[PDB]
RNA sequence: GUUAAUGUAGCUUAAUCAAAGCAAGGCACUGAAAAUGCCUAGAUGAGCCUCAGCUCCAUAAACACCA
C-alpha cells in the first residue's frame, strides 16, 4: 500500500521501487547490494567479505557472481524481503555473469519485479 | 624485441587456408610469407 | 668557471637477422598455427587434393602429391646462409660482421700521455661548431672509413660531466646504414660489441651509464 | 546582477584550456559511478537528500554495546594470505573455475558470516526496521552474541527466527527454543 | 537563474568540444603532422605491427589522429624459363600498406620514438616516416 | 579516392565445406587455456620491462638535456630544435638469412 | 660522513566487517583504436622488540668526498 517514488523519467534508472538490487563489478571484486530508496543498504553480499572470499577462488569470475547471488538470496529470505527491482544495463543483461546472478537469485526464492502498488 | 608482434593469426572472419612460405628476394635474404599455396619456397628474379 | 667542450657518440649497428624464440613463444606459435588452420576456409591446393582423392576412388570402381614432392625436393636441394658468422670465428670482437642477432656498438682503445682510455668514440667541438656537425665529422674522420649512418635527432642521447676546470661529454645516437671499413687491419682497436659485452669492457662511470640509454632489446 | 558562488562550483576544477590532453571516460559505466559518488557528498545548494529526509542526517550515536572482540591485525592478515595461497595453488580449483562448475558450502559461509561481519549486518537491518528507534530511542548496539531462536511447528518441523523474517502466529503459539554460546560464570536476561 | 549563487551549475558545453602546421620555435620545437607508413607482404604481420604502433602511441600520450589502410598493390612476377629461351612463367604476390598519423612530437620524443619503433621491427617489415601531404 | 581490400573475395563463398570438424578432449582444451593465461602473464611482464626501459631512456634524456642547458644556454638553443634530416626516415626489418 | 623526509602494486585507500578503488595486461567481437564480454598478475622496504620503539638497507634532496 505504500508510496513508491514515481518520477524522474528524464534520467535513469527508475527510482520507483521499495527495494533495488545493485550489482557493482570492480576489476577485482563483485559486490551485490540490496538498497532502499533512502540509499541505505539493507542487506548485502560482497566478495571482499572473508566468509565468501575464503571458500572460493578467483573473486572476479562468473563463479563468484553466481556465488554472491546465492548468498544474497539466502540473506534476503533471512531478512524477510522477497521482492526487489533490478535495472541492469542493456549490455549487462547480455553478459553471462549477470544472467547466472539472476538465476541464482531466482532459485533462491527472491522474485525480481516488485508487486504493483495498491490504488497507485 | 624483434619477436614482439611477430606472433599472430589473421583476424578476418572468412578466409582461405594460409601456409608458411619462405620467400627469397634478390639479396641472399629470406622472409616468411603466409601464402595460400603449401609450397615451401618461392624466389624472385 | 672554464668549460671544456667535448662532443661524443653512441654508434648503433642494426641487428641483421631475427632471434630464435623463447619456449613460451614457441608453444604459443604452435597454438596460433593450429587455431589459424582450424578456422581456415578450404584451400585451392587442398580442394584439388581432396576432391581428386575422392573422385579417383569413383573412377577406379566404376595432382597434389606431384606438387608436394616437387616442392619438397626443390626446397631440400637448396641451401641457406649461416645464422652464425660469429661463433664459427668465435674470436673477433673487432669484426663488423660479427653478430647478426643483436645490435652492435663501437669502442676504441687509446692511451694518452697522462691517461689510460677505453673509449666510446669521442669528439672535440670548437665553440663555433654545432654538436651535430662535430659528431658527424669525428665519425667520418676518426674511423678512416666511409660510413652511411642516418642520424635521428638534433637532440643528444646522454650526457656525463668530468670536472677537474669543468667539462662535458655529450653522447649522440647514430644509426648505421652501410659502413665501409678501410684498412680492416689498422692498429687502432675498434671493438664491435653487444649489451652484455658493453657492460664488460667499460671501466668508467661515465661510460657505465651509457647502457642506461642503450637499447637492451 | 550576479551573486558569488558559496564554496566550490562542481566542475570548476578541470582545465578547459587544452581539452584534447584530458583523459575522458569513454564508458557510460565509469560516468555512472563518478556521478553516484558525486551524489553522496554534502553540497552547499538545495538538494534531494536535504528535503527527502536522510532521517536526522548526521547523528552522534550513543552506543550501549558489548566491547568489540580484540584480534591481532597482522596475524589474521598472514593467516588469510596463506589460506588463499593454498586455495589458489590447486589445479582442481582452477578447473572448477574455467568450466563454470563450482559451489559454495552455504552452511560454512553462514557460519563465518555469523562469526565475523554478521553482527554489523544484523545491526543495520535493525536500524532499517527501526528497532533502536522504538526501543532505546537513540541507541545503537552491535549484536555480538548470535541469538538462535526457533519454533516447533510439529515433531519434525522447525521454523527459525532470523532478523526481519515473517512468522505465522500459529507457529508461535508455544514458547521457542533459544540457543547462544556462553560458559557459566554468566547471567543473562531474555526479552520478547 | 542569473541572480542566484548556483547559476551555471548545469553549464557543460565548454567541457565537450563538438562543432596543418608543424610549429618550429627552435627551443620548444613541435614537429607535427607525421605519417607512419608500414609496408609488408603479409597481411597479418602488417596489421599486428600497425596495431603495436597504435597502442604504443596511445600509451606514450602521443596523439594519433588517423589510422587507415592504403590500397594493396598486386604484383605479377615473371620468372625466366630455361628450356624456352625468352619463355616466361609467373607467380603472384601482393604488397600491403598501413598508415598511422601522429599529430605532435618534440625533438626528444622523436629520438626516443624511432628507437622503439625500429628496435621492435618484425622480420619482413618495411618502415617509413613522411609528411602529412599524400594523395590517395 | 578510397578503395579498401578489407572486403571478402567472391572465390571464398561456396568452398566453405572443407573445414567442418573441430574437436578437443579435456587435454587440448585445458592445455590451450592454461597456456593462454600463462601467455598473458608473460606479455604483461614484457610490456612492463618495455615501458620501464623507454622510461629509463627518457630519464637519461632529462639528465642529459638539463646538464647541457645548465652548462651552455647556446647548446639548448642548438639541440632543442628538431632537424630537417628526420623527414624521410626509412628502415628495413631483419631477415631470416643474411645475404 | 652530516641535516629535513621517507619507504603501501604504476598513482592515490584503509589499517572496529577489511589489505580498497583506478590505471595496466591477455583472448573474443568489428578494419585500427574505443566500448562491451570472458579472463591475468600483483604490495604494507628488510632484521628484531614492546603488545609505537631500536637498527639496517635503499631511494630521494642537499651538501662534504671521490675521480
Ligand atoms: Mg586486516
Amino acid at each position: 500500500v505504500a508510496r513508491k517514488e514515481r518520477g524522474w523519467g528524464t534520467v535513469w534508472p527508475s527510482r520507483e521501487f521499495w527495494h533495488r538490487l545493485r550489482v557493482i563489478r570492480t576489476q577485482h571484486h563483485i559486490e551485490a547490494l540490496v538498497e532502499h530508496r533512502n540509499g541505505q543498504v539493507v542487506v548485502s553480499a560482497s566478495t571482499r567479505e572473508w566468509a565468501i572470499k575464503k571458500h572460493l577462488y578467483s573473486t572476479r569470475n562468473v563463479v563468484a557472481c553466481e556465488s554472491v547471488g546465492r548468498v544474497l538470496a539466502e540473506r534476503c529470505l533471512e531478512a524477510g524481503i522477497n521482492f526487489m527491482v533490478y535495472h541492469p544495463t542493456p549490455w549487462e543483461a547480455a553478459s553471462d555473469s549477470i544472467k547466472r546472478l539472476q538465476h541464482a537469485m531466482t532459485e533462491g526464492g527472491v522474485v525480481l519485479r516488485e508487486p504493483r502498488r495498491i490504488y497507485e | 624485441d624483434c619477436n614482439r608482434a611477430l606472433l599472430t593469426r589473421l583476424h578476418r572472419q572468412t578466409y582461405a587456408r594460409l601456409y608458411p612460405v619462405l620467400l627469397v628476394k634478390q639479396d641472399g635474404s629470406t622472409i616468411h610469407i603466409r601464402y595460400r599455396e603449401p609450397r615451401r619456397m618461392l624466389t624472385m628474379p | 668557471s672554464p668549460w671544456r667542450l667535448l662532443g661524443a657518440l653512441c654508434l648503433q649497428r642494426p641487428p641483421l637477422v631475427t632471434k630464435p624464440l623463447t619456449p613460451l613463444q614457441e608453444e604459443m606459435a604452435d597454438l596460433l598455427q593450429q587455431i589459424e588452420i582450424e578456422r581456415s576456409l578450404y584451400s585451392d591446393h587442398e580442394l584439388r587434393a581432396l576432391d581428386e582423392a575422392q573422385q579417383l576412388a569413383k573412377k577406379k570402381s566404376d595432382l597434389a602429391q606431384d606438387l608436394e614432392d616437387m616442392w619438397e625436393q626443390k626446397f631440400l636441394h637448396f641451401k641457406l646462409g649461416a645464422r652464425l658468422t660469429e661463433a664459427d670465428k668465435k674470436d673477433d670482437r673487432t669484426s663488423l660482421h660479427r653478430k647478426l642477432d643483436r645490435n652492435l656498438i663501437l669502442l676504441v682503445r687509446e692511451k694518452l700521455g697522462d691517461q689510460d682510455i677505453w673509449m666510446l668514440p669521442q669528439s672535440d667541438w670548437q665553440p663555433g661548431e654545432t654538436l651535430r656537425q662535430t659528431a658527424e665529422r669525428t665519425l667520418a674522420t676518426l674511423s678512416e672509413n666511409n660510413m652511411e649512418a642516418k642520424f635521428l635527432g638534433n637532440a643528444p642521447c646522454g650526457h656525463y660531466k668530468f670536472k677537474f676546470l669543468g667539462a662535458k661529454v655529450f653522447f649522440f645516437k647514430a644509426l648505421l646504414l652501410t659502413g665501409d671499413f678501410s684498412q680492416a687491419g689498422k692498429k687502432g682497436h675498434h671493438v664491435w660489441v653487444s649489451k652484455e659485452e658493453l657492460g664488460d669492457y667499460l671501466k668508467p662511470k661515465y661510460l657505465a651509464q651509457v647502457r642506461r640509454f642503450l637499447l637492451d632489446l | 546582477r550576479r551573486a558569488a558562488p558559496l564554496g566550490p562550483m562542481p566542475n570548476e576544477d578541470i582545465d578547459v584550456s587544452d581539452l584534447e590532453r584530458l583523459k575522458k571516460y569513454r564508458s557510460f559505466d565509469r560516468y555512472r559511478r563518478r556521478a553516484e559518488q558525486e551524489a553522496r557528498k554534502p553540497h552547499w545548494w538545495r538538494t534531494y537528500r536535504e528535503h527527502f529526509g536522510e532521517e536526522s542526517g548526521p547523528k552522534d550515536r550513543v552506543d550501549i554495546g558489548l566491547p568489540p572482540p580484540k584480534v591481532s591485525r597482522t596475524q589474521q592478515l598472514l593467516e588469510r594470505k596463506q589460506a588463499l595461497r593454498e586455495l589458489r595453488a590447486n589445479v582442481e580449483e582452477e578447473r572448477a573455475a574455467r568450466l563454470q562448475t563450482a559451489r559454495i558450502p552455504l552452511e560454512a559461509v553462514r557460519a563465518e558470516w555469523e562469526r565475523t561481519c554478521g553482527p554489523y549486518h544484523k545491526q543495520r537491518l535493525a536500524e532499517y526496521c527501526g528497532l533502536y528507534r522504538d526501543l532505546f530511542h537513540g541507541a545503537t548496539f552491535v549484536p555480538r552474541v548470535p541469538l538462535h531462536v526457533a519454533y516447533a511447528v510439529g515433531e519434525d518441523d522447525l521454523m527459525p527466527v532470523y532478523h526481519g523474517n515473517e512468522v505465522t502466529p500459529t507457529e508461535a503459539a508455544q514458547a521457542p527454543e533459544v540457543t547462544y554460546e556462553a560458559d557459566e560464570g554468566s547471567l543473562w536476561t531474555l526479552l520478547l | 537563474y542569473r541572480s542566484k549563487p548556483t547559476h551555471g551549475i548545469g553549464r557543460y558545453k565548454h567541457l565537450v568540444k563538438a562543432q596543418v602546421r608543424p610549429i618550429n620555435l627552435g627551443t620548444d620545437y613541435e614537429y607535427g603532422v607525421l605519417n607512419i607508413h608500414l609496408i609488408a607482404y603479409d597481411m597479418a604481420l602488417a596489421e599486428s605491427y600497425a596495431q603495436y604502433v597504435h597502442n604504443l602511441c596511445n600509451h606514450l600520450a602521443i596523439k594519433v589522429e588517423e589510422s587507415y589502410a592504403m590500397p594493396t598493390k598486386t604484383m605479377e612476377v615473371l620468372q625466366l624459363q630455361e628450356q624456352g629461351s625468352k619463355m616466361f612463367l609467373d607467380a603472384v604476390l601482393t604488397t600491403h600498406e598501413r598508415v598511422v598519423q601522429i599529430s605532435g612530437l618534440s625533438a626528444t620524443f622523436a629520438e626516443i620514438f624511432l628507437e622503439i619503433i625500429h628496435s621492435n621491427l618484425p622480420e619482413g617489415v618495411k618502415l617509413s616516416v613522411r609528411e602529412h601531404t599524400e594523395e590517395d | 579516392i578510397p578503395i579498401e581490400d578489407f572486403i571478402t573475395p567472391v572465390k571464398f563463398l561456396n568452398k566453405e565445406r572443407q573445414r567442418p570438424p573441430v574437436e578437443l578432449p579435456f587435454e587440448e582444451s585445458e592445455r590451450r587455456a592454461l597456456l593462454l593465461k600463462r601467455w598473458s602473464l608473460y606479455k604483461q611482464r614484457e610490456h612492463e620491462m618495455e615501458r620501464s626501459a623507454i622510461r629509463s631512456l627518457l630519464e637519461a634524456q632529462e639528465e642529459a638535456l638539463q646538464e647541457l642547458r645548465l652548462s651552455s644556454p647556446e647548446l639548448h638553443a642548438e639541440a632543442t630544435k628538431r632537424d630537417p634530416s628526420l623527414f624521410p626516415f626509412e628502415r628495413q626489418g631483419p631477415d631470416y638469412t643474411p645475404p
